[PDB]
C-alpha cells in the first residue's frame, strides 16, 4: 500500500483535489470523505484505491 | 531432426535441419521472439512467424523445444488458434485417419476468433444500451500489442 | 511533382509562396482526357423516348391498369409504387401556379 | 476548430476576435473617402 | 454429473479438462466425481 | 462548363454505378461504403430534399466474413406477427438460408430511417458470387476498393517472401518433428 | 411559436449540411473532414464552411488546390512532431506575424 | 452540511518546480491580474455568487483587472474554480495618456500599447 | 456507468487551469 | 438559334485549316438504364477541343458541338464581363 | 543486420506511408518559378471572369461581377454610390488562385460595389411560449437591408 502511494504516476489524486476544494467537488461530498481520502465508501473498503 | 524407418528392425535416422540466420539483430535476448524486437509486432496474420513453431499437421511445438518464455509461448499458441480459424494456414490441416473425408459443409470466413466456433452459444438475449451483451474479438493475451489508433484496440463487438 | 495529390484526374496543382510570405499562389490548369482513354462512339443502332417506350412495352392487355403498370414503372426506375400513385384534390389545388424561379 | 492553435500563435482563439480581418476596415468610398468608424 | 458452482478435485485420479465452454473434472476410478461448471 | 441549361443539370445530378467486391469483407464495413453513395453523402451537392443516391452493386455477399465469433453469436430476429410466430436465427443460419440476406440487413439498419430508404434500397443490388447480369455490368462505372486489406495465406506466400522473413529458430538434430 | 424556434434551429441546420457536403468534397481527394479543416486554419487561411461549400460545388479546380494545401500542411505536422524542433519549420508552416 | 471550506495554507505555498513551468519569478511578483469567468455560478452557493459580482465577473470570457494584494486574493481564492488568472504583463511598460487609446490585450496576457494591425515586417 | 474517456479529460483540462490558479494567487 | 450544330462546327473548322473532327466517348454510366449519362469529347488531331454532356450518345455529341462553337466565338461562360466602366 | 531492427510484420510499421517532402532549397526555386508564371498571366491578361471571397459586414461572400448581395443592415451611404470592399481572402481565375493570409493586399485586388436600395425586411414573426400564450403577446421584427450590386474584380500584376 505504501509502495503504490509513493511510486503513483497519476498526478491528480483523490486527497489534493478534495482538500483544495478543486473543481468545486466538496459540493459532491461527505465531510467524512477529507479524511478516508476514498479508500471507504460507506463500510465498504477498497484496497486498489490510492 | 530425426525420423523413425521400420522394416521386425525399425531405427531412427537423423537429418541436417535448416539454420537459424544467424546474428539476431538484439543478442543476449532469451526467447526467440526478443532476439529479434518481435515482443509486441506479431499477431494471427503473421503466418510466417507463426508457422515456424507448428508441427506439420498443426500442433503447436513444446515450450522446451522452441525456447520461447511462458508468456510468449501462450500468445504464439493463441495466434496459431486464431489463424487456424481463419484459414491462413491450408497446408497444416489436421491427418485424416482412415476412412474420413473433410466435413464438406461450406466454410464461413471468419478471422480474429477467440473460441472454437462449435462451443460458442448464441446471445438470444442481446441487451439495451447499457446492458448490451458484448461479442469477444480479438484475444486478452494480446492485450499489450502496439497500437496504431488514437484509443485502444475495441475487444468487446 | 511537389503537388501532394495526384495531377491526373482534375487539375494540375502548383503551390508557391510569395517571397514576403503573405500570399499563397495555386496554378491549376485543367487536364484534358488522353485520346487513347475515350471509347469509339457505338454509330450502328436516338431519342430518350424511344428509349422509354422499349422499356415500357405494352405487351398485355393493350394499356394495362394502374397495378401492373406501375409495377413496371417502378422497375424501370428504380422507385417503389407509391410514389406513381395520384393525389387528392385537397393537394393538386395546393400546389403553386407559378413558383419562384432563380435564373 | 483550431482555438488552441491560434493562442499558441499569440492570436485570438475566435477568428472574430482581435486581429486585422475583424478591426480594420470593411469598406471605402470609391473615390477613396475613408468610411465612417464603424459602430463595434 | 452434479453442476456445481466452484469444482473441486475429489481424487487423486481426478483431471480437469474444458469441453464444450465449461470447466469439468472427470474421474476414471470413481464416476461420482465427475463435476460440472 | 460552357454547357446548355438542361445538360449541365443532368449530369451534375446523374447517378453513379459502383461495384464492391465482398469476398473476405466484413459486412457491417461494405455497409458503410454503401449506406454512404445510396444516401448521396459522397456529393457536394447533396440535400436531403435532392434524391441523389447511387446504385451500389455488391458482389461475393457469399463470402464476407465476421471478426471474433460472430457467426454464432449473432442472432436476427423476426417476428410473424401469429402468436408463436417469434423467431430467432443465427447468422450462420441465416447465411445458409439466404447468402445475401446479411448484408442487405447490416445496410439496411444505416440507412436512415425514413420514406427514402425504401427507395434507396431498390438501388442497392446484391449479388452472391462474381457472376452479374450483362445489362448490370454494362451500368458500371467504377469499382471501390476494399475496406479490409485480406491477410495472405501461407501457400500464397512466394518462396522469396519466406527467405526474406528470418528463420527466429533452429530445431535442434535430435528432433521427431 | 414553432417559427420562431425554427429561426434557432435552422443556422444549425445550415452549417450541418455544409459541413455533409465539406466531408463529400474532400473525401473525393482523400482527405478527411478535420484534416481539411485545421490544416487550412494552420496556413492562416479564414474561409468558412459556407463559402468553401460554395467552392467545392462550383470552382472545383481551386478545392482541389485548397485540398493539396491542407494535405501539404498537414505533411509538415507530421515531420515537425518527429523532427523534435532541430528540423526547420515548413515552408508552408510559416505564420504571417501582426502587431 | 454544505459550507464555506479552508484551504490549508499548503495549496498556496509554491515549489521550486512550479516556477519553472509556469516561468514566474517568487521575487519581483506581478502586479495585476487578470482573471475571466470560465464557469457558470448556476448550481453553485450563494457566496460564491456574490464574490462574483462583487468581482466583476458577471460576463464569461470578458477579462477583469484586478490588484495582486492579500485582500483580492482572498476573494479570489473562494472562486479559484470558476475562472482563469493570468498575470497581466507589460512588453513596452504602462500605457501613458498619449498612448492609452492605442492599447490591446492580447490573449497572451500582453497589454501592448502600440495596435497597427499591420504585417509585422 | 462507466466514465467516458472525453468526459475524463475535459475534467483533468479544467483541474490544470485552476492549479495554475493555485500559483499566480500565491505571491 | 441554330440547327446542325455539327455542320456549322464543321465549317469553321475548315476555315480555320483544322481537320475534321472526331467523335468518341470519353465518360460514360448506367447506359443500359433509363436514366444514362453521357460525355462525348471531339478530338481533333486526338486533341480535345470540345467534351458536352447529354442523356443519349446523340445528345451529347451535339452538346459537344456547340460547347466547341462557343470557344471558337469567345462566348465561353467564363468569358471576361462585359465593361461598363468607361465613361469613355 | 543493425540495432533496432524488426522483421516485416504486420504491427513492426505504422498503417500509414510516411511521406518525404522535397528539400526546402529546391522547393523556393521552383516556389519563385511559379510566381512569376502567374504574374505574367496577371499582367498579359489572360483571364476571364474572376471570383472573389470577401469579407463585408460580418459575412464571407463568394462574389463574382453582376452579383448581388443583400446586408442585413443599415450602411450609411446612399443609392447608387459606389464602394471598395477592402478585405478579400481569395481572388480566383480559370486557372488560378491568390490566397491571403488571412488578406491580399490592397495592391492586388480591388473589389467594386455600388449600394442599389435601401430596405427594409419583410414582418418576422417573434413569439415565444409561455403560460397563457395568447394570440397577441407576439412582436414583428423588421431589420433595414441594403442591397450591393458587385461591380467589378480587378488584379494587377504586383506578386
Ligand atoms: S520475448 Fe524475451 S523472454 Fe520471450
Ligand atoms: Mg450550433
Ligand atoms: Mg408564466
Ligand atoms: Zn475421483
Amino acid at each position: 500500500q505504501r509502495e503504490r502511494e509513493l511510486n503513483n504516476q497519476n498526478p491528480w489524486t483523490f486527497e489534493h483535489i478534495a482538500t483544495a476544494n478543486m473543481f468545486g467537488i466538496r459540493k459532491f461530498l461527505s465531510p467524512y470523505d477529507l479524511t478516508q481520502k476514498g479508500r471507504y465508501w460507506g463500510k465498504f473498503y477498497m484496497p486498489k484505491r490510492v | 531432426l530425426r525420423e523413425v524407418v521400420k522394416i521386425t528392425v525399425i531405427e531412427g535416422r537423423i537429418t541436417e535441419t535448416p539454420k537459424a540466420t544467424p546474428d539476431p539483430p538484439n543478442p543476449s535476448g532469451q526467447c526467440p521472439i526478443c532476439r529479434w524486437n518481435l515482443k509486441h509486432k506479431y499477431t494471427y496474420e503473421d503466418v510466417l512467424l507463426l508457422s515456424q513453431f507448428i508441427r506439420p499437421y498443426g500442433g503447436m511445438l513444446p515450450r522446451r523445444v522452441t525456447g520461447l518464455c511462458r508468456e510468449e509461448h501462450r500468445k504464439i499458441e493463441e495466434c496459431v488458434k486464431m489463424a487456424h480459424r481463419a484459414g491462413l494456414l491450408p497446408n497444416h490441416r489436421p491427418q485424416l485417419p482412415e476412412g474420413c473425408l473433410p466435413k464438406d459443409k461450406p466454410k464461413l470466413n471468419r478471422y480474429l476468433t477467440r473460441w472454437a466456433p462449435k462451443s460458442v452459444k448464441p446471445i438470444y438475449k442481446k441487451g439495451h444500451r447499457w446492458n448490451k451483451v458484448g461479442m469477444a474479438v480479438g484475444s486478452p493475451l494480446l492485450k499489450d500489442n502496439v497500437c496504431y489508433s488514437r484509443r485502444p484496440l475495441k475487444m468487446m463487438h | 511533382t511537389y503537388s501532394s495529390l495526384p495531377d491526373d484526374y482534375n487539375c494540375q496543382v502548383d503551390l508557391a509562396l510569395t517571397a514576403d510570405g503573405r500570399t499563397i499562389v495555386c496554378y491549376h490548369p485543367s487536364v484534358d482526357i488522353p485520346y487513347e482513354h475515350t471509347k469509339p462512339i457505338p454509330q450502328p443502332d436516338e431519342t430518350h423516348e424511344q428509349i422509354l417506350k422499349a422499356k415500357l412495352e405494352v405487351r398485355k392487355s393493350k394499356q394495362l391498369e394502374q397495378g401492373p403498370m406501375i409495377e413496371q414503372l417502378s422497375k424501370v426506375f428504380y422507385t417503389t409504387k407509391h410514389r406513381w400513385y395520384p393525389h387528392g384534390q385537397y393537394h393538386n389545388r395546393r400546389k403553386k401556379l407559378n413558383p419562384p424561379r432563380d435564373r | 476548430a483550431g482555438g488552441q492553435w491560434r493562442l499558441q500563435q499569440g492570436l485570438a482563439a475566435n477568428p472574430s476576435g482581435y486581429g486585422p480581418l475583424t478591426e480594420l476596415p470593411d469598406w471605402s468610398f470609391a473615390d477613396g473617402r475613408p468610411a465612417p468608424p464603424m459602430k463595434g | 454429473f452434479k453442476t456445481k458452482g466452484v469444482i473441486k478435485k475429489r481424487c487423486k485420479d481426478c483431471y480437469k479438462v474444458k469441453r464444450r465452454g465449461r470447466w469439468f473434472i472427470l474421474c476414471k476410478t470413481n464416476p461420482k466425481h465427475k463435476q460440472r461448471q | 462548363s460552357s454547357f446548355s441549361r438542361a445538360p449541365q443539370q443532368w449530369a451534375t445530378f446523374a447517378r453513379m454505378w459502383y461495384l464492391l467486391d465482398g469476398k473476405m469483407q466484413p459486412p457491417g464495413k461494405l455497409a458503410v461504403i454503401a449506406s454512404n453513395k445510396l444516401q448521396g453523402l459522397n456529393k457536394p451537392v447533396y440535400h436531403q430534399l435532392s434524391d441523389c443516391g447511387d446504385h451500389v452493386v455488391i458482389i461475393n455477399t457469399r463470402h464476407i466474413a465476421f471478426s471474433g465469433n460472430k457467426w454464432e453469436q449473432k442472432v436476427y430476429s423476426s417476428h410473424t406477427g401469429y402468436p408463436g410466430g417469434f423467431r430467432q436465427v443465427t447468422a450462420a443460419q441465416l447465411h445458409r438460408k439466404d447468402p445475401v440476406a446479411i448484408v442487405k440487413l447490416a445496410i439496411y439498419g444505416m440507412l436512415p430511417k425514413n420514406l427514402h430508404r425504401r427507395t434507396m434500397m431498390q438501388r442497392l443490388h446484391l449479388f452472391p458470387d462474381e457472376d452479374i447480369p450483362e445489362d448490370i455490368l454494362k451500368n458500371l462505372v467504377e469499382e471501390l476498393p476494399q475496406p479490409r486489406r485480406v491477410p495472405k495465406r501461407l501457400d500464397e506466400y512466394t518462396q522469396e517472401e519466406i527467405e526474406a522473413f528470418p528463420r527466429v529458430w533452429t530445431p535442434p538434430d535430435d528432433f521427431r518433428m | 411559436v414553432k417559427c420562431t424556434k425554427a429561426r434557432r434551429l435552422k443556422k444549425r441546420n445550415l452549417r450541418t449540411l455544409w459541413i455533409n457536403r465539406i466531408t463529400a468534397a474532400s473525401q473525393e481527394h482523400g482527405l478527411k473532414y478535420p484534416a481539411f479543416i485545421v490544416n487550412l486554419i494552420k496556413c492562416q487561411v479564414e474561409l468558412n464552411r459556407k463559402v468553401l461549400v460554395d467552392l467545392a460545388i462550383y470552382e472545383p479546380k481551386t478545392f482541389k488546390s485548397l485540398a493539396a494545401l491542407a494535405k501539404r500542411r498537414q505533411q509538415e505536422g507530421f515531420a515537425a512532431a518527429l523532427g523534435d524542433g532541430k528540423e526547420p519549420e515548413g515552408i508552408f508552416s510559416r505564420v504571417v506575424q501582426y502587431h | 452540511k454544505f459550507t464555506k471550506s479552508r484551504i490549508p495554507d499548503k495549496v498556496f505555498q509554491p515549489k521550486p518546480e512550479d516556477h519553472e513551468k509556469y516561468g514566474g519569478d517568487p521575487q519581483n511578483p506581478h502586479k495585476l491580474h487578470i482573471v475571466t469567468r470560465i464557469r457558470s455560478t448556476k448550481r453553485r452557493p450563494y457566496w460564491e455568487k456574490d464574490t462574483i459580482k462583487m468581482l466583476g465577473l458577471q460576463k464569461a470570457h470578458s477579462p477583469q483587472i484586478h490588484k495582486n494584494i492579500p485582500s483580492v486574493n482572498a476573494k479570489l481564492k473562494v472562486v479559484k474554480h470558476l475562472i482563469r488568472i493570468q498575470p497581466l504583463k507589460l512588453p513596452q511598460g504602462l500605457p501613458t495618456e498619449e498612448t492609452m487609446s492605442s492599447t490591446c490585450l492580447k490573449s497572451t496576457g500582453e497589454l501592448v500599447v502600440q495596435w497597427h494591425l499591420k504585417p509585422v515586417e | 456507468r462507466t466514465v467516458s474517456f472525453q468526459a475524463k479529460e475535459s475534467m483533468i483540462r479544467r483541474l490544470e487551469v485552476e492549479a495554475e490558479n493555485h500559483y499566480w494567487l500565491s505571491m | 438559334t441554330v440547327v446542325n450544330p455539327m455542320g456549322l462546327l464543321v465549317e469553321e473548322l475548315k476555315k480555320r485549316n483544322i481537320s475534321a473532327p472526331e467523335s468518341r466517348l470519353t465518360r460514360q454510366s448506367g447506359s443500359t438504364t433509363a436514366l444514362p449519362l453521357y460525355f462525348v469529347g471531339l478530338y481533333c488531331d486526338r486533341k480535345l477541343i470540345a467534351e458536352g454532356p447529354g442523356e443519349t450518345v446523340l445528345v451529347a455529341e451535339e452538346e459537344a458541338a456547340r460547347v466547341a462553337l462557343r470557344k471558337l466565338y469567345g462566348f465561353t461562360e467564363n468569358r471576361r464581363p462585359w465593361d461598363y466602366s468607361k465613361p469613355k | 543486420y543493425p540495432q533496432g531492427y524488426v522483421p516485416k510484420t504486420s504491427l513492426s510499421s505504422p498503417p500509414w506511408q510516411e511521406v518525404v517532402l522535397p528539400d526546402p532549397v529546391e522547393e523556393t526555386r521552383h516556389h519563385a518559378e511559379v510566381v512569376k508564371r502567374v504574374n505574367e498571366l496577371i499582367a498579359t491578361g489572360q483571364y476571364g471572369r474572376l471570383f472573389a471571397v470577401v469579407h463585408f459586414a460580418s459575412h464571407q461572400w463568394k462574389v463574382t461581377a453582376e452579383d448581388l448581395i443583400l446586408i442585413e443592415n443599415e450602411l450609411d451611404i446612399k443609392c447608387g454610390e459606389r464602394i471598395r470592399l477592402e478585405k478579400v481572402l481569395l481572388v480566383g481565375a480559370d486557372n488560378f488562385t491568390l490566397l491571403g493570409k488571412p488578406l491580399l493586399r490592397k495592391e492586388l485586388v480591388r473589389v467594386e460595389a455600388t449600394v442599389i436600395e435601401k430596405t427594409e425586411s419583410w414582418p418576422k414573426i417573434n413569439m415565444k411560449f409561455r403560460k397563457r400564450k395568447n394570440f397577441r403577446k407576439k412582436k414583428i421584427i423588421v431589420n433595414p437591408q441594403t442591397i450591393l450590386r458587385i461591380n467589378t474584380i480587378e488584379i494587377a500584376p504586383r506578386l
